[PDB]
């Protein structure tokens, strides 16, 4: 595309390391940089590394960093200690900072947990259009509730008759806290799908609210008795009510 | 070296005039930049200028480098909803010496609200069956000058207003949602703690 990073997302338990990769797929911009993004959404330059084998170290509020330009097309980031979540952006340029400009990659989002048995997947519920809305407006608003997840990394999506829909949809920009103040609080999220009443009224038509929950990895220290809260898709569904 | 974008938030209607202030405090002849960040994505380059009176343009945005008041203000004649994003001012050294770094501003949140031409405020009650102990209330089809307040009740959850566009029919609607894992929850109490239009419609459920 012209920069691919990995991992894309990662859960990290407090005071522990993670290795980051960025590969440059075009030598027209052969300077590479690392930039972090705070949770207050500030962008801070970490490193620019031009030549293979040079390494740079930095300590910031919330993480320690080791940067490494391995090849002409490989940058690496080690990120140690880390009390605060962040996003880490690789960037390439034809020069410096100023001389030509930076082009950001997709980022790695790093979420920090002080514990690990606060992690829960969402319950998902679908709510069918009201009969009063249908008669006032001849439109039909399904609602979907994702409740009781921690931590806050859910992507939500509507599917209509097997196809992903984007039109008619509005998901809350960020989730909200159920136990508001409580540093390990659980989150809820809301979304809306609106079709014409005659679209809903057809019982051929199938509607699924779908939530992708990012949580515990491949393997992790799960000493608990309850089910492992792994990455997973939780769904709820309804049919068109010719009523 | 410093960059200020004085304002944290900016709220605007479709088709409103936009200007975002960028002032720098530097001791070179610095290069200046605009970046935009849409929800979910990383920042995206917009344009660069390095000399007084150099004008940069992309996607209907414009800025002009102004050495006298040390400014690179971002401007657009007519914002639309899809311009909702975070705009970041930055500066660095053109010279190749070096640090290699850009300095970024705090960034400015732009929220473009749509122009609802046929308001029809209503609160409706839906239902489930398949779990929730619950019931949700949908406040919808209000004007953009309505604000939805978070609840006084802690057992109640209320989302902020949010826009959906049905392409196909050029319709945009605001919606907010309210729910509670409990009794005492009717749809005419739901948004008590918001100033809602005098003419908000509260139809009843079922039949006879």
């Amino acid at each position: 595309t012209l920069l691919e990073q990995n991992p894309r997302w990662r859960l990290v338990p407090r005071g522990q390391a993670v290795n980051l990769r960025c590969i440059l797929k075009n030598s027209q911009y052969p300077w590479m940089s690392w930039y972090q993004q705070d949770l207050q959404k500030q962008l801070q330059w970490l490193f620019t590394l031009r030549s293979p084998g040079d390494k740079e170290v930095k300590s910031l509020p919330g993480a320690d960093y080791l940067a490494t330009r391995v090849t002409d097309t490989e940058l690496r980031l080690q990120v140690a200690n880390m009390s605060q979540g962040r996003t880490l952006y690789c960037t390439c340029s034809a020069g410096r900072g100023g001389y030509a400009e930076q082009f950001f990659g997709p980022g790695t989002r790093l979420t920090v947990l002080e514990d690990l048995k606060n992690v829960f997947p969402p319950e998902v519920a679908v709510f069918e259009p009201s009969e009063a809305e249908i008669s006032h407006t001849q439109k039909a608003t399904l609602v979907c509730l994702a409740t009781g997840f921690y931590p806050d990394h859910v992507e939500l999506s509507w599917w209509v008759n097997g196809k992903e829909v984007h039109s008619g949809v509005c998901t809350d920009p960020q989730p909200l806290k159920e136990q508001p103040a409580l540093n390990d609080s659980r989150y809820a999220l809301s979304s809306r799908l609106r079709v014409s009443a005659t679209f809903w009224q057809n019982p051929r038509n199938h509607f699924r609210c779908q939530v992708q929950f990012y949580g515990l990895s491949e393997n992790d220290e799960w000493t608990q008795d309850r089910a492992k809260p792994v990455t997973q898709i939780v769904s709820a569904e309804a049919w068109g009510r010719a009523d | 070296d410093s960059v200020t974008q004085t304002e944290g938030q900016v709220a605007l209607s479709e088709e409103d005039f936009l200007t975002i202030h960028c002032n720098y405090s530097a001791s070179g002849y610095p290069a200046l930049f605009w970046y935009v960040q849409y929800p979910g994505e990383g920042p995206q380059f917009l344009f660069r200028a390095s000399r007084d009176k150099e004008k940069g343009s992309s996607r209907g945005f414009e800025a002009t480098y102004n050495k006298e008041t040390t400014s690179f203000h971002l401007q657009k004649a007519s914002v639309q909803e899809s311009d909702s994003a975070v705009y970041y001012c930055a500066l660095g050294d053109p010279t190749g010496a070096n640090t290699g770094k850009l300095t970024f501003g705090h960034g400015t949140i732009l929220r473009v609200h749509p122009n609802i031409q046929n308001p029809d405020p209503a609160v409706y009650q839906l239902r489930d069956s398949k779990s929730s102990d619950k019931s949700v209330c949908l406040f919808t089809d209000f004007d953009s000058q309505t604000n939805v307040s978070q609840s006084k009740d802690s057992d109640v959850y209320i989302t902020d207003k949010c826009v959906l566009d049905m392409r196909s029919m050029d319709f945009k609607s605001n919606s907010a949602v309210a729910w509670s894992n409990k009794s005492d929850f009717a749809c005419a109490n739901a948004f008590n703690n918001s100033i809602i239009p005098e003419d908000t419609f509260f139809p009843s459920p079922e039949s006879s």
